[PDB]
RNA sequence: GUCCAGCGUCGCUGGAC
């Protein structure tokens, strides 16, 4: 009930709420840690924002450095769950 | 000056200048440092909660206004499990030479020194598998023989504690800095965290160009290298050798082996304690040698600040309806002992609360800070824990598992934190807030605990536990599952099963005279010596019938026993003064147990107008009613209150059955005498016992009051006269007069009291009158200052007469219960002569 | 009352006990220590049954029936100015099941001490020694076989 | 979960040295302090909420409820002529 | 983390909400195709008695659970509550 | 809670096992005839309810009816209660 | 000095005259 009053405001105020699709530990496939599934599930709310703009530059500008900082996540996703250092 | 306003995020990452508590401990260390550097490990411990990561967040702080550079803070807890300190360390110093690298501006100085930097950084990597190794390989062996000529290697080898030194060295010339400051932070989360950090502090950073600033606490770092020494023994021997006197002499070399190590490591002379908040504002006469003060509502100007003491009592005195005095000062005391973390939780949310409430019913937004704080403590204890079941039947059933767990019952139910555990130190000052709340403006509830909750503790400590950890628990389970502490029904039927259970008891000679209660007999026995009869209840007419017939019971044994207790009278009250609305239930209390319903024996026992009969008693309730519901709202009960009224009634209660037990003389019926005694005169001072029992109290510990009005003497208990029942009324009585101060406002449970029509037949019974020259002058004096205080005559004049010196039938005074006989007692002695 | 041997927790709690009851490390005045240490000694009352004690002896507070000799009770506002003095330092009470009397030596100590002190003046010690000339009551010891019926009773 | 896996912290070797039920007995009061310290910090107390059922909105006699809750039974009536839900 | 990149993929089959792989989502649109193909309004899944096995019926139960979940299936377990139960 | 949960095959026989069957889990013999909800379990204060429901509907409009389960089923629990302690 | 009262199990304490 507090989703749907928060991802259907009027854009009354400048501050603003946006909310992911709802988390289910039980239903979560194991051994896949909880910041990889956060990050898929706001990649589709991104990405599909992303695709909704309508001046090409600015989409074009978004979406490089995005998607750089997406790449630097995985290198160091290794360092989360390791039994050994290197 | 402290302000510390409570509507902000207050975490250690949100804290200004002024909200620092430690302010003179910060100012202390940080000169201490300078002084080391210029002409080496400290310490700063402290309990959860203390303001650890608060404390040293303001140290480096200070520290970036001799030159010392500091490194941003670490933790192991939020590490890789797997990650060496060291190589955390060499990162967070490579950042710091990078950018005072990049703002040299010669460029033959920069295009020099960043390969020199870069010559060590990348000495150090060769080395670092002899960290993360598993076995020793030697094909390094080679590698390890090649003594390079530079860098000025003193000793051979890999000799990884010399790599960092010369490194740290390198970087200071860098940063032109003489020393380099490394903070750590808590394994409080990760207890096994800390060995890590222990075991590189003093292998790698022996430096003189580095200092070192660890927080924890050292009790639990103690339990950690203790831990690890044990390690260091082989299995085999720990497992054979298990004779007593070789396990003491290991269970020693551990302990001084921990010692010896920690005091290597953390140098005695420079620890540091973080006091908690008793210790800062002191006690509260000792004015201490600083001040604090918080916010409490929004907009509040920092001038009219108001002190935390006195904010930690204005949330206890009127959150637990508890006057001003000792015992308030002892809750606040306790609750300064509680760690700043939870001290702090339980007022953001307290004041909070009150702010939206009033933009009241005050002990409800107490009860529900402290039982959110408190939470972990209730689990631990047992108690219960739902939150829509509050009320009588969880309370009742809550206090009896305290005192359980409490070993105690004499002073147990007075909800004290005077105990010993942590774990029951939680659990007191919330239930004082539980009862605070639930039992608050009303009458009915008020005199349930008062026979329920803290009666049924008293009870089994002396008529049940006389009866093996495994049986003591056995009996408590079937105690419970008796009285229904749990799953009550009124208190009227609480009465009569405590009539069974207060009556299994042997009493000595076989009288049948009990703690609060009398025994009359069921059948009739030939050669009767006096005027003594079966009693029976078709004697009295109206209220006097009413008021007696209401305090019965009767039990299924082989034999049934038909008592009268005045237990089964107090049940009465809180049934009547419930529902304020029709008038048939007045009715119903009177007669819902008389004759409906039976009380098995406990399982371990070891053995004329019908309409106008009750019409004027029925009133006379209704018009009392009205005074109950318009000054019950007024009165503030606590929880030290209805456990104190409780001790008085007991012991008063206890004498009374034991010295009238040997003055059953032959001339009791109708007797007046001092030394005579028969039901009425043991009745007439159990009702009055209760009575005397909330008017000494009340004078007492009372919120609505300001003070006590006995007045300096000495309290005693009116249990063979009443003497000085009506001196302390008399003496209160001039004590308001003076001051022009109302009767009613100031003691309103007294009031609502002394003015029943259920107790008024009770007070002056015709066997329970004394008949002297001294004792008429005492008796008629009773007489005169209850009519003022009811404001309505008890007796009349014609009427009073009659029954002082030596038919006619009564309305408001029982008749033939001094006639009837106490079953169990043969009246061939006299009374003797003096 | 509980030997050390034979529970170290138990021992232990006393000592805990102990201290605060007799305020050992968070003295306030030497006098009040002497009227605790009165109290203390009387939890165990010797076998004969009489009033002396170590260092004290317990006076009659009321008159008794017949005095075989010339006795009578003690009438504090017998004595003179300076026998007053000194005997009321000596006076003491302890609050039991019944309000008894002590005079030990140790009030006399505890009142040099009180007195005893720098920046003599005419009011200063006209206000300590009528400090000292007081009449204080001590509550029995948390552990005594009746330290919940004198707090019935009441000072 | 959190106090098990504050036993889990231990060594396993001092768990079976030391057992004397004196030792014993700051094992157990050590972990709930690390526990209750815990539970603190992750969801602070001024930030928990509770659902409310009916019976504490408004139905307990004798007391004005700060909420009215109107029910209507047989079909189509007026939004004014609806019963009480008590 | 050679699969991470694989999670976070956009994709033109239906959009998927929900990112991430969310094997529930993947097999539940199958149920959806293979009615159309096989014109049914639903399909039931009938599994048989674990009576002679106790792990057999722990990774029953489990599909059930997560998987089992659209309004085109239905499911007829087979059994007593006794082994289940225990 | 153990009860007759059949949908239907009622009638006052299969009653008296619901009456008797019911106080034996609350272990209170002296009331449990009046199937007042006072246990301190939300399992049981739940099917008294429905308990008091069917005792109104197989009683409403007979004698015969109001007599047998009063002898039978209201008895037995007061009966019961004298042998029990011995 | 005397009467009344209360705590302990005779002793003990309060009040009045
Ligand atoms: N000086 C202070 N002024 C105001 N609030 C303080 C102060 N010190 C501590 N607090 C309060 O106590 C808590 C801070 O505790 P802190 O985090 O320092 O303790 P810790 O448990 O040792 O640390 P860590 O979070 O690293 O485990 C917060 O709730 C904060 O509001």
């Amino acid at each position: 009930s507090v989703v749907k009053s928060l991802n259907s405001d009027q854009d009354d105020v400048k501050v603003n709420i946006k909310c992911l699709p709802t988390i289910d530990p039980t239903k979560l496939p194991r051994h896949e840690p909880i910041l990889v599934t956060v990050t898929a599930r706001l990649n589709k709310m991104v990405s599909d924002k992303l695709k909704g703009y309508w001046a090409s530059n600015d989409y074009r500008k978004q979406k490089e450095q995005w998607q750089n900082h997406l790449a630097q996540l995985q290198r160091g996703l290794h360092l989360l769950t390791d039994k050994e250092y290197k | 000056k402290i302000i510390i306003n409570l509507f902000a995020p207050n975490l250690p990452g949100s804290t200004k200048e002024d909200d620092l508590i430690q302010k003179s401990l910060r100012d202390q260390l940080v000169e201490s440092i300078r002084n080391s550097i210029a002409y080496n490990v400290f310490f700063v411990d402290g309990t959860r909660g203390a303001g650890k990561t608060t404390f040293i967040n303001s140290v480096v702080k200070s520290l970036n206004s001799v030159n010392i550079k500091c490194l941003p803070t670490i933790d192991p807890t939020k590490l890789p499990r797997h990650e060496p300190i060291l190589v955390t360390v060499t990162a967070r110093l490579n950042k710091m030479v990078s950018d005072k690298l990049k703002g040299y501006w010669a460029s033959n100085d920069y295009r020099k020194q960043k390969e020199q930097w870069q010559n060590h950084l990348a000495q150090l990597q060769r080395g670092l598998h002899l960290l993360t190794d598993k076995e020793y390989k030697p094909e390094y062996f080679s590698d390890a023989l090649k003594l390079d000529a530079q860098l000025d290697y003193s000793i051979g080898g890999q000799d990884l504690s010399e790599i960092f030194e010369e490194l740290v060295k390198r970087a200071c010339e860098i940063l032109d800095c003489k020393a380099i400051l490394i903070t750590f932070d808590d394994i409080d989360t990760q207890f096994d965290a800390g060995w890590d950090v222990l075991e590189s502090i003093r292998k790698f950073f022996n430096s003189r160009k580095l200092v070192v600033v660890a927080t924890g606490d050292l009790r639990l770092y103690s339990q950690l290298i203790r831990g690890k020494q044990y390690e260091n023994y082989s299995k085999t021997l720990l497992e054979q050798e298990k004779e007593s006197v070789r396990l003491a002499e290991r269970g020693y070399m551990v302990e001084h082996l921990e010692q010896q190590y920690l005091l290597k490591l953390f140098p005695v002379q420079k620890r540091i304690q973080l006091k908690t908040m008793l210790q800062l504002v002191g006690e509260k006469g000792k004015a201490g040698k600083e001040e604090i003060k918080v916010k409490t509502e929004p907009g509040m100007q920092d001038i009219d600040a108001i002190d935390v003491r006195q904010a930690i009592g204005d949330a206890v005195r009127e959150g637990l309806n508890l006057r001003e005095g000792s015992d308030a000062d002892m809750y606040v005391n306790e609750l300064l002992k509680q760690p700043v973390r939870l001290l702090m939780q339980v007022l953001q949310d307290f004041y909070t609360k009150k702010y939206h409430a009033t933009s009241l019913s005050v002990p409800n937004l107490l009860r529900n800070a402290l039982y959110g704080s408190m939470l972990s403590s209730i689990y631990r204890a047992g108690l219960n824990y739902e939150q829509h079941r509050f009320g009588m039947d969880s309370l009742c059933k809550d206090i009896f598992t305290y005192v359980k767990q409490d070993r105690d019952f004499n002073t147990g139910f007075y909800l004290r934190p005077q105990s010993e555990s942590e774990a029951l130190r939680n659990c007191s000052i919330y239930l004082a807030s539980q009862v605070s709340e639930n039992c608050q403006g009303s009458l009915s509830k008020f005199l349930q605990m008062l026979l329920v909750g803290c009666g049924s503790v008293s009870i089994f400590n002396q008529f049940v536990t006389e009866l093996d950890r495994e049986k003591f628990e056995q009996l408590i389970s079937e105690y419970v599952a008796y009285m229904s502490v749990g799953r009550i029904e009124s208190a009227s039927h609480w009465a009569n099963r405590c009539c069974a259970v207060v009556a299994n008891s042997p009493n000595d000679e076989k009288i049948g005279v009990f703690l609060g209660m009398v025994q009359l007999n069921r059948k009739s026995r030939q050669h009767m010596p006096g005027g003594y009869k079966k009693f029976n209840i078709d004697t009295e007419n109206g209220l006097a019938k009413a008021a007696m017939a209401s305090s019965l019971s009767t039990v299924a044994s082989n034999n049934l026993m038909d008592f009268c207790s005045v237990f089964n009278l107090i049940g009465a009250i809180a049934d009547i003064s419930a529902c304020r609305c029709e008038r048939s239930a007045i009715t119903n209390a009177f007669n819902k147990v008389i004759a409906q319903t039976t009380c098995i024996v406990p399982p371990w026992s070891e053995a004329q107008d019908d309409a106008t009969e009750f019409s004027d008693a029925i009133t006379k309730v209704e018009q009392w009613l009205k005074n109950v519901n318009e000054i019950e709202i007024g009165i503030r009960p606590s929880a030290l209150l209805i456990g104190k009224v409780w001790s008085r009634f007991y012991f008063n209660l206890n004498n009374v059955a034991d010295q009238h037990k040997t003055r059953l003389y032959r001339n009791a019926e109708h007797g007046r005498m001092a030394s005579q005694s028969n039901a009425a005169k043991i009745m007439r001072f159990n009702v009055l016992a209760f009575l005397h029992a909330v008017l000494v109290e009340e004078s007492l510990y009372h919120s609505v009051s300001d003070r006590e009005y006995i007045g300096e003497g000495l309290r005693l208990n009116p249990v063979t006269s009443v003497d000085e029942f009506e001196k302390k009324i008399k003496i209160i009585g001039e004590k308001l007069k003076a001051d022009n101060k109302t009767w009613k406002n100031t003691h309103p449970l007294f009031f609502l009291l002394i003015s029943c029509p259920i107790l008024h037949p009770f007070i002056f019974p015709v066997g329970g009158i004394n008949c002297s020259v001294k004792a008429l002058n005492k008796e008629t004096s009773f007489n005169k200052l209850i009519d003022e205080i009811v404001g309505d005559k008890l007796l009349s004049d014609e009427e009073w007469d009659y029954l002082t010196k030596n038919q006619q039938i009564f309305q408001n005074t029982i008749t033939s219960l001094n006639s009837s006989t106490i079953v169990g007692a043969s009246y061939d002695k006299d009374t003797p002569a003096r | 009352l509980a030997r050390a041997e034979n529970d170290r927790e138990k021992f232990e709690q006393l000592i805990s006990e102990y201290v605060a009851y007799m305020s050992v490390g968070r003295i306030e005045s030497a006098s009040h220590w002497a009227n605790r240490c009165c109290a203390v000694v009387a939890n165990s009352p010797n076998d004969e049954k009489i009033g002396v004690f170590l260092g004290m002896v317990q006076l009659n507070r009321k008159s008794r029936q017949h005095m075989p000799g010339g006795y009578k009770k003690f009438n504090i506002d017998t004595e003179n100015g300076l026998a007053k003095a000194a005997m009321a330092s000596s006076l003491s009470t302890v609050a039991s099941n019944n309000l008894m009397d002590f005079c030990s030596v140790f009030n006399l100590i505890g009142a040099i001490a009180d007195i005893s002190a720098c920046r003599c003046e005419r009011s200063a010690i006209t206000n300590a020694f009528n400090k000292v000339i007081a009449q204080t009551t001590c509550i029995v010891p948390p552990w005594s076989e009746a330290a919940v019926r004198a707090e019935m009773k009441g000072s």
